[PDB]
RNA sequence: GCGGUCCGGCCGGGAACUCAAAGGAGACUGCCAGUGAUAAACUGGAGGAAGGUGGGGAUGACGUCAAGUCAUCAUGGCCCUUACGACCAGGGCUACACACGUGCUACAAUGGCGCAUACAAAGAGAAGCGACCUCGCGAGAGCAAGCGGACCUCAUAAAGUGCGUCGUAGUCCGGAUUGGAGUCUGCAACUCGACUCCAUGAAGUCGGAAUCGCUAGUAAUCGUGGAUCAGAAUGCCACGG
């Protein structure tokens, strides 16, 4: 569904992340890419992503790290 | 030897350009393997003729290509100094083999 | 007749098929596996293969097993707060097929 | 229809017995085009027949066609703003192919086993003035003796 | 001394062969039985020469390309009515007033654009 | 056909045949069952860093003409309006109106 | 709209074609672009020259284009200098040499081009647009035609409602596939917007 | 509860008391919807008909059979 | 046809045949009889492959609906012109109590599923079609010829037939919907791709009033191809059984 070899995650966003195991636990990462995967060195992470207008946060789970950060995000309001 | 096949658009025009291959090639007094009509082809292009919504309403057109083959096997070097660049053929391109 | 449940009266191939969890291909594996004929019943079957299709079973996640498996997997992605879970949550189509017109398998009989 | 006098299509001889009659009947049993399973029933089915009856192909068919082939048939034939059926006579030519149809859809119906004996049975029924086919045609020569009034 | 006919029917094409010696036919290197009696359309084959008496005059070299089952078992049929011209011409008049001279021409229509297939408009609706 | 898009068109054309015409051991090269010793890893990673105009998926093929996006022909390269208006004065060779 | 184009439809029966080269695909687009830029300057650059037809031909990895004029001294301009300043330019947008060869037309009120263009201009000076496609119909019919029609559309004197007038003379059989039909169209510019000109000429039965 | 098309096929059925039977190579199917009027003279066999489709009697040849969603409900001659 | 055999047009070879080309002949009520106003024409017949515009396509009169398109374009007026113009990322056009139009797959035995085997036409291909072989249960992946093509590839056609089984059950019908495992293309498949494997097995047992298409290679059914297209047809456009 996504490739044989080389899961995906962009550049900037694995920078980010590198950046904040060094730097510890700090305030949450605003980040577009709702197509990056989750790598296990988020978890504990309250990185931020887009829903189209907005940057709803979301609290990175052992679990959600086989999925993308916009599954967690959703883009249209119903009700 | 050498094999000719020309591609056109028209059979009117193709068959006067191989007819004067042939025929230069015959220039040298006989031996010559006559032409071959090669089976032509027939691109179809359906168009909507509207500018908008009318979709059961279009135009249907084909290019029709006729090609034929002369495959010249004498080995005359009288002939293939006349067939390069005396044959003066326009509008229908030539392939010549070896 | 065992394998957790009861298969009655068919062919062995397709009689095992009424295992949750063993299709054409994985009742196929087993009777190849426990070298059982595929076209005979299973009244003809002696009580010393049986035993040999509850080990060939045995080698594969079963209705109790596979039953709490697939609630694990549906509670887990609802509990998630992921897309697919939210999908399951509301009983909308989580493959991602139309909810304009169609979709009535996961809304259900039609209601005004 | 409005204009002209149709052609015909001539047909071709059924291919086991040189006749035409069981030829269309193989056209009517005939569905999307498969005239191999068409001829393979009919050819199947009048054999068990042949066991059956006692006649040797053709005699036990038209024995069972004559049974069940109507002669008169009620049509919509309004006239005053009328509402009633007008029973008319039946061109011979007709009456076999009502018949072919009706002991078709007869033998579509009564399931009992594959299209074999299904087209088995009526046959036999109809060579005893006994099936569905035999019925409707009495109901359309009932339907017809009823407004024999209108002529 | 061989007699020859092509016979065509539905874009199928057949070249048929009626040298004379005992009643046999072989179709594309074998016999109607494993070849065309499939769907048992050997009638269609058979009909032309059998209405000349066949028995044992003629033997068939037969040959078929394109077209489906029956579409080839026309040809051939026509190809032998074609053929059968070295028996000369007096049995001309005895063969066609059975048919078999057509070269029966009627073929698939084209999908006429706005269409389904060639007739069948798509469902219509007032509203 | 809003004259930006048209520019769009040439810069993403531009940007194509700069890099993915010669350039290509990223996409092709690396993405064999090679060594995967994060040299794999980097070259993935050097995709995104490259522009994002990626040579095939970006275009449109628009006609040239008018800039359509929809009814593209690549045999003549226009939209379906501009290739019957230049068939029926005779522009394209051989376009014959055609029946059968 | 329910007309099939007079030039079209008679392509490979009657009429010639516009263009008369062989490309594949690799190369057909490419070779049409060029085609149309050159037409589309041409067109521009000799408006005052009274251009009928333009027929671009390419033979042996060279661009011929052949103008048809009614005037073709104003086309050389002096003694060849506009043929090779016009040369020079359509080779410069083809990128490949360039042939340009000139055909006189010694019927300009027998061309549909011509006459179309004829009508346009007085529109665009004003004209009244019954007097112009009357004119145009007499000059073809005395010059030698067996029929000519001029449909002009459009909003015809500035009326702010339009209106299609068409003036008919002689025989012109639209569906007759032997006839010698030529046509063509042009648009008038006015202040009132587009004005469209349509014109048949039928000259012969095949 | 809801019939399929298979309901009641009985082949060549027979059924003796004694020295006088009452069916001889009886077959005959029902179709699903069917009121089947069962008429006769008085002891021809009518009520032991019944008595063999509801099991409660052994033909001599056998062969009576019901399709699964077949659900019986009889009524006695006597009260 | 001729003897040749690695039995396959493979092979020298031959223009006889299918073909695929161009150029030709052919069908015009031409001939006969009858009807008809000494007519136009009609009804039959011979001959022929074809018979009365042979089949069907292109072909759409003056005009109608101030019908449809200022979002293909062109264009008169208006308007915005540090924004109604321009660039970027993400999202949306894919939503979902419902309603309608057009379709595809079915509700089975004229069938499903296994094994064996026959017969097409048309078409497309160069940052493309991609043999053979090896590895994958598969989608396919690696290596890699050939082909700008009557040569190579896509490309084993499927309904058919032969055998066996299933025996009228919501089933060995139906193949939805969900859960895992994956392949590809693409910078990237979460919103929101296609495809494969394992598991699941939902409605549905032929459809109310009403309503649609079709007159012969037509309806019905079966498969194949192409355009658009990096990927994405149950639509469209074509082809044959
Ligand atoms: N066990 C038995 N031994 C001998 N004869 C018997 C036995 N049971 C029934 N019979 C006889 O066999 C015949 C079967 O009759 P049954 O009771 O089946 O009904 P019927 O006669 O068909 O109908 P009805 O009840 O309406 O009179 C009768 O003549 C009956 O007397
Ligand atoms: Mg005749
Ligand atoms: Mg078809
Ligand atoms: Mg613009
Ligand atoms: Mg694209
Ligand atoms: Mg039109
Ligand atoms: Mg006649
Ligand atoms: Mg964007
Ligand atoms: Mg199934
Ligand atoms: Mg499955
Ligand atoms: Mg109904």
């Amino acid at each position: 569904r996504s490739l044989k070899k080389g899961p995906f995650i962009d550049l900037h966003l694995l920078k980010k992340v590198e950046k904040a195991v060094e730097s510890g636990d700090k305030k949450p990462l605003r980040t577009w890419s709702r197509r990056s995967t989750i790598f296990p060195n988020m978890i504990g992470l309250t990185i931020a992503v887009h829903n189209g207008r907005q940057h709803v946060p979301v609290f990175v789970t052992d679990e959600m790290v086989g999925h993308k950060l916009g599954e967690f995000a959703p883009t249209r309001t119903y009700r | 030897r050498i094999r000719i096949r020309l591609k056109a658009f028209d059979h009117r025009l193709i068959d006067q350009a191989t007819a004067e291959i042939v025929e230069t090639a015959k220039r040298t007094g006989a031996q010559v393997r006559g032409p071959i009509p090669l089976p032509t082809r027939k691109e179809r292009f359906t168009v909507l003729i509207s500018p908008h919504v009318n979709k059961d309403a279009r135009d249907q057109y084909e290019i029709r290509t006729h090609l034929r083959l002369v495959d010249i096997v004498e080995p005359t070097e009288k002939t293939v100094d006349a067939l390069m660049r005396l044959d003066l053929a326009a509008g229908v391109d030539v392939q010549i083999s070896l | 007749i065992a394998g957790i449940n009861i298969p009655d009266h068919k062919h062995a191939v397709i009689a095992l098929t009424s295992i949750y969890g063993v299709g054409k291909t994985r009742s196929k594996a087993i009777l190849a596996a426990a070298g059982i004929a595929e076209d005979v019943k299973i009244s003809e079957l002696s009580e010393g293969q049986i035993d040999t299709l509850r080990d060939e079973v045995a080698k594969f996640v079963v209705e109790g097993d596979l039953r709490r498996e697939i609630s694990m997997s549906i509670k887990r992605l609802m509990d998630l707060g992921c897309y697919r879970g939210l999908r399951h949550r509301r009983g909308l189509p989580v493959r991602g097929q139309r909810t304009k017109t169609n979709a009535r398998t996961r809304k259900g009989p039609r209601k005004p | 229809p409005r204009r002209r006098v149709i052609g015909q299509r001539k047909i071709l001889p059924d291919p086991k017995f040189g006749s035409e009659l069981l030829a269309k009947f193989v056209n009517i049993l005939m569905v999307d085009g498969k005239k191999s399973t068409a001829e393979s029933i009919v050819y199947s089915a009048l054999e068990t027949l042949a066991q059956r009856s006692g006649k040797s192909e053709l005699e036990a068919f038209e024995v069972a066609l004559e049974n069940v082939r109507p002669t008169v048939e009620v049509k919509s034939r309004r006239v005053g703003g009328s509402t009633y059926q007008v029973p008319v006579e039946v061109r011979p030519v007709r009456r076999n192919a009502l018949a072919m149809r009706w002991i078709v859809e007869a033998a579509r119906k009564r399931g009992d086993k594959s299209m074999a004996l299904r087209l088995a049975n009526e046959l036999s029924d109809a060579a005893e003035n006994k099936g569905t086919a035999v019925k409707k045609r009495e109901d359309v020569h009932r339907m017809a003796e009823a407004n024999k009034a209108f002529a | 001394n061989q007699y020859y006919g092509t016979g065509r029917r539905k874009s199928s094409a057949a070249r048929v062969f009626i040298k004379p010696g005992n009643g046999k036919i072989v179709i594309n290197q074998r016999s109607l039985e494993q070849y065309f009696g499939r769907e048992t359309a050997r009638m269609v084959v058979r009909q032309p020469l059998e209405l000349v008496d066949m028995v044992e005059k003629l033997d068939l070299y037969i040959t078929v390309k394109g077209g489906g089952i029956s579409g080839q078992a026309g040809a051939i049929r026509h190809g032998i009515t074609r053929a059968l011209m070295e028996y000369d011409e007096s049995l001309r008049s005895e063969l066609r007033k059975a048919g078999f001279v057509t070269r029966d021409a009627r073929q698939v229509e084209r999908k006429k654009v706005g269409l389904r297939k060639a007739r069948r408009r798509p469902q219509f609706s007032k509203r | 056909a809003k004259q930006s898009m048209k520019a769009r068109e040439v810069k993403r054309v531009a940007l194509a045949d700069k890099y993915f015409a010669k350039r290509a051991e990223l996409k092709a090269i690396i993405s064999d069952v090679n060594a995967s010793d994060e040299d794999r890893w980097n070259a993935v990673l050097k995709l995104q860093t490259l522009p994002r105009d990626s040579s095939p998926s970006r275009q449109r093929n628009r006609c040239r003409q008018t800039g359509r996006p929809h009814g593209f022909l690549r045999k003549f390269g226009l939209s379906r309006i501009k290739v019957r208006e230049a068939a029926m004065r005779g522009e394209i060779p051989g376009l014959k109106k055609a029946s059968w | 709209g329910q007309k099939v184009h007079p030039n079209g439809i008679r392509l490979g029966i009657v009429k010639p074609w516009n263009s008369t080269w062989f490309a594949n695909t690799k190369e057909f687009a490419d070779n049409l672009d060029s085609d149309f830029k050159v037409r589309q300057y041409l067109t521009k650059e000799l408006a005052k020259a009274s251009v009928s037809r333009i027929v671009i031909e390419r033979p042996a990895k060279s661009i011929r284009v052949t103008i048809h004029t009614a005037r073709p001294g104003i086309v050389i301009g002096k003694k060849g200098e506009d043929v090779e300043k016009l040369r020079k330019v359509v080779a410069d947008i083809a990128g490949v040499p360039a042939q340009i060869n000139i055909a006189e037309v010694r019927k300009p009120e027998l061309d549909a081009k011509l006459v179309a263009d004829s009508i346009t201009s007085q529109l665009e000076r004003r004209v009244m647009f019954r007097r112009a496609m009357k004119r145009a119909v007499q000059n073809a019919m005395r010059l030698g035609a067996k029929g000519i029609k001029v449909e002009v559309s459009g909003r015809l004197g500035g009326a702010e409602i339009a209106r299609t007038e068409w003036y008919r003379e002689g025989r012109v059989p639209l569906h007759t596939l032997r006839a010698d039909i030529d046509y063509n169209t042009s648009e008038a510019h006015t202040t009132y917007g587009v004005i469209g000109v349509k014109v048949w000429i039928f000259k012969g039965e095949i | 509860p809801r019939l399929g098309d298979k309901v009641l096929e009985v082949s060549n059925l027979r059924k003796s008391y004694g020295d006088r039977l009452l069916i001889d190579s009886l077959s005959f199917s029902i179709p699903k919807g069917a009121i089947v009027g069962i008429i006769g003279p008085n002891g021809a066999g009518k009520s032991t008909l019944f008595r063999m489709i509801s099991g409660q009697e052994q033909p001599d040849s056998g062969t009576i059979t019901l399709g699964e969603t077949v659900k019986l409900a009889s009524v006695d001659q006597f009260r």
